[PDB]
């Protein structure tokens, strides 16, 4: 129930509103929870073809009451974890891409040169000091370059 | 990565636990398989009252606790005390939370069906691991030496075994167990060394006889004319310096200790010895598979580390085997962790994912599921 | 038959000699490798007795 | 006691965001351009087919293609 | 280390020969003879293009599988730098 | 003839294998023996730096 807490804390009425409408369609009989079968039907409508094992695992992932079914609460939890994972994937993908664009020389790094270029390539006004400064702040392993790890870190937050 | 990083490998022994992450080359954690229970009420400075102690804190503080060994001869004998060693392994030694890590465990050669079901019951129901798997120890040792058919002589702290394996299936009716191992071997050295005119009187004298056994002991080939050599008194002798100055000398007994593994008669054992037992396992197997087993005697275990063990075994079974046969005694250097390394390989493997027993399998099939 | 017999005996004698000095190369190897784990061990000991007496 | 230092950091951010912002807009450029290369490559390796006459040609061509297919 | 030479032969030859037939088995399936020869005249027309599309079909995929490896090859380069950077035997 | 030919081929293959891992035992022999004159050398050095710091 503690999870169902922050979970509902996370979402908005809007969210809940829709996640409910969605939950209702999952739930055939309209009883109050998705069964190992009610789920199977929706999955296929969603274009999958899970197996008994697969289904349960997907069920008991948010079944805190060992019911073997999912209620609109356990469900919101599930939606949340997903919402999370989705946003994380999209982020790292974008950054990953940005790194390849900034790299271009494909050495797997971003040297003060490229950093300058890309920076100077922005509209913004910048002098070398700015560039070397950003390098010094980003390059934690003090090797001159900026590795993907560091790039993830440095861009951590920025939009 | 989800579980590529995440698979744990725990090898439960009679003397030591070996533990770590599938992927690593060697165990992240190695420690005694004890659970100490304090004989008196009181505390260490700055700590609270402790009900129990495990591993090295139980060994170090042994004078105020009653020490207990959960695994007698490779089989788990006390399940209250084993769940204690597992708890310690996950939470303190590897410092992981178990409920998000798949766990590969090991069991012994003819481990009772009911035990494999019980440790599954405890893994899934009290530790809540995502998935687990129990491999047989000789089988992981073999596999870690690349192959799939061979016979493993496995020897650790409380048991010795011979497990003939054919295309991965350990052969139940040909497996032999000899209850004399490194533990028995340290206590015999003890006596032949007090018998050399010495005294291992305080507990700091007791413990180090075991470090003498590990560092200075040998398995001589032609143990016959090695005693004879001892007598002419060559520069065969070897003095070890104790916790203090007290330089103790060990010339001869140095090899009289591993000659116990070929002659159990040195210790009032009437059982046959390691080499004969390798052989008997082999003339208990199918006929067509006996050339395979003979060219693939894989050794694993702490007690098979005595230098020249392989040469003695080489010649021990050549001279019992039909001359038309090829003998081959593989003894790798990392052998004190073969078992573990075989598990690390297997569990980090690309194809193993489909044999993991998941909580889905369990909550649906009962402990029977993993039991096979 | 005769030719195959004679070059066979000469194959076997060269095999027997090659096994014999192999045994000898391996025994000398094993002896030196053992003398070593002993010298290298003695040394971690003299170098550790050392950082100790130099610090003291 | 470095009271102003706060503005320095904000800059890196302002810049970092000027960078990402730059990235994204460049990202789709390379993307589409990339595709362009794809349709040109295909442009010549398999140009808008033009069915020949009737007799030997259609048969021939057909045999031509069919072999290339295995290729 | 020359006793391992016989391992090279056995191993390489083995795997390589295994790979071959597989490729043959696989590729063979995806192949339906040009059976249709002299059964109609306008047939060739509705036929020829179908082959044409199948070709274009394959061609386009080959191009994608290609660009893919390149992208992956770069994932590697980076994934290798992260491996070294994450060495620090300290 | 046939028997003498077959146990001849098996005499030659065992000879060839026995020569091959002999070469290997001798190369490892040489390597370990050389690592040693180096470790034993390093030692007279750490033990002599020692009687010195111990006396001082
Ligand atoms: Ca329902
Ligand atoms: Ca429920
Ligand atoms: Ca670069
Ligand atoms: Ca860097």
């Amino acid at each position: 129930t503690d999870q169902q807490a922050e979970a509902r804390a996370f979402l908005s009425e809007e969210m809940i509103a829709e996640f409910k409408a969605a939950f209702d369609m999952f739930d055939a009989d309209g009883g109050g929870d998705i069964s190992t079968k009610e789920l199977g039907t929706v999955m296929r409508m969603l274009g999958q073809n899970p197996t008994k094992e697969e289904l349960d695992a997907i069920i008991e992932e948010v079944d805190e009451d060992g019911s073997g079914t999912i209620d609109f609460e356990e469900f919101l939890v599930m939606m949340v974890r997903q919402m999370k994972e989705d946003a994380k994937g999209k982020s790292e993908e974008e950054l990953a891409n940005c790194f390849r664009i900034f790299d271009k020389n494909a050495d797997g790094f971003i040297d003060i040169e490229e950093l300058g270029e890309i920076l100077r390539a922005t509209g913004e006004h910048v002098t070398e000091e700015d560039i070397e400064d950003l390098m010094k702040d980003s390059d934690k392993n003090n090797d001159g370059r900026i590795d993907f790890d560091e790039f993830l870190k440095m861009m951590e937050g920025v939009q | 990565d989800e579980d590529e990083t995440t698979a744990l490998v725990c090898d439960n022994g009679s003397g030591l636990v070996k533990a770590g992450f599938a992927g690593d080359d060697a165990p992240r954690a190695v420690f005694p398989s004890i659970v100490g229970r304090p004989r008196h009420q009181g505390v260490m400075v700055g700590m609270g009252q402790k009900d129990s102690y495990v591993g090295d804190e139980a060994q170090s503080k042994r004078g105020i606790l009653t020490l207990k060994y959960p695994i007698e001869h490779g089989i788990i004998t006390n399940w209250d005390d084993m769940e204690k060693i597992w708890h310690h392994t996950f939470y303190n030694e590897l410092r992981v939370a178990p409920e998000e890590h798949p766990t590969l465990l090991t069991e012994a050669p003819l481990n009772p069906k009911a035990n494999r079901e019980k440790m599954t019951q405890i893994m899934f129901e009290t530790f809540n691991v995502p998935a687990m798997y129990v491999a047989i120890q000789a089988v992981l040792s073999l596999y870690a030496s690349g192959r799939t058919t061979g016979i493993v002589l496995d020897s650790g702290d409380g048991v010795t075994h011979n497990v003939p394996i054919y295309e991965g299936y350990a052969l139940p009716h040909a497996i032999m167990r000899l209850d004399l191992a490194g533990r028995d071997l340290t206590d015999y050295l003890m006596k032949i060394l007090t018998e050399r005119g010495y005294s291992f009187v305080t507990t700091a004298e007791r413990e180090i006889v075991r470090d003498i056994k590990e560092k200075l002991c040998y398995v001589a080939l032609d143990f016959e004319n090695e005693m004879a050599t001892a007598a002419s008194s060559s520069s065969l002798e070897k003095s070890y310096e104790l916790p203090d100055g007290q330089v103790i000398t060990i010339g001869n007994e140095r090899f009289r200790c591993p000659e116990t593994l070929f002659q159990p008669s040195f210790i009032g054992m009437e059982s046959a010895g390691i080499h004969e037992t390798t052989y008997n396992s082999i003339m208990k197997c199918d006929i067509d598979i006996r050339k395979d087993l003979y060219a693939n005697n894989v050794m694993s275990g702490g007690t098979t580390m005595y230098p020249g063990i392989a040469d003695r075994m080489q010649k021990e079974i050549t001279a019992l085997a039909p001359s038309t046969m090829k003998i081959k005694i593989i003894a790798p250097p990392e052998r004190k962790y073969s078992v573990w390394i075989g598990g690390s390989i297997l569990a980090s493997l690309s194809t193993f994912q489909q044999m993991w027993i998941t909580k889905q399998e369990y909550d649906e099939a009962g402990p029977s599921i993993v039991h096979r | 038959m005769q030719m195959l017999k004679l070059d066979k005996e000469n194959a076997l004698d060269r095999a027997e000699q090659a096994e014999a000095d192999k045994k000898a190369a391996e025994d000398r190897s094993k002896q030196l490798e053992d003398e070593l784990v002993s010298l290298q061990k003695k040394l971690k000991g003299t170098e550790d007795e050392l950082d100790k007496y130099s610090e003291a | 006691e470095e009271k102003k230092r706060r503005a320095a950091t904000a800059r890196r951010q302002h810049l970092k965001s000027a960078m990402l912002q730059l990235a994204v807009t460049e990202i789709e450029k390379e993307a589409a351009a990339k595709e362009v290369e794809k349709q040109n490559y295909l442009a010549e390796h398999s140009p808008p087919l033009s069915l020949p006459g009737s007799m030997q040609e259609l048969q021939e061509l057909s045999k031509k293609l069919h072999a290339k297919i295995d290729s | 280390s020359y006793s391992s030479y016989l391992a090279k032969a056995d191993q390489k030859r083995g795997k390589k020969q295994t790979a071959r037939e597989t490729k043959k088995k696989v590729l063979a399936e995806r192949r339906k003879p040009l059976n249709i020869d002299h059964l109609n005249e306008d047939k060739l027309r509705d036929k020829a293009k179908e082959l044409w599309d199948w070709l274009y079909q394959l061609q386009t995929e080959k191009y994608d599988f290609a660009e893919q490896i390149k992208r992956k090859k770069y994932e590697i380069v980076t994934l290798r730098n992260r491996i070294d950077q994450a060495q620090k035997h300290s």
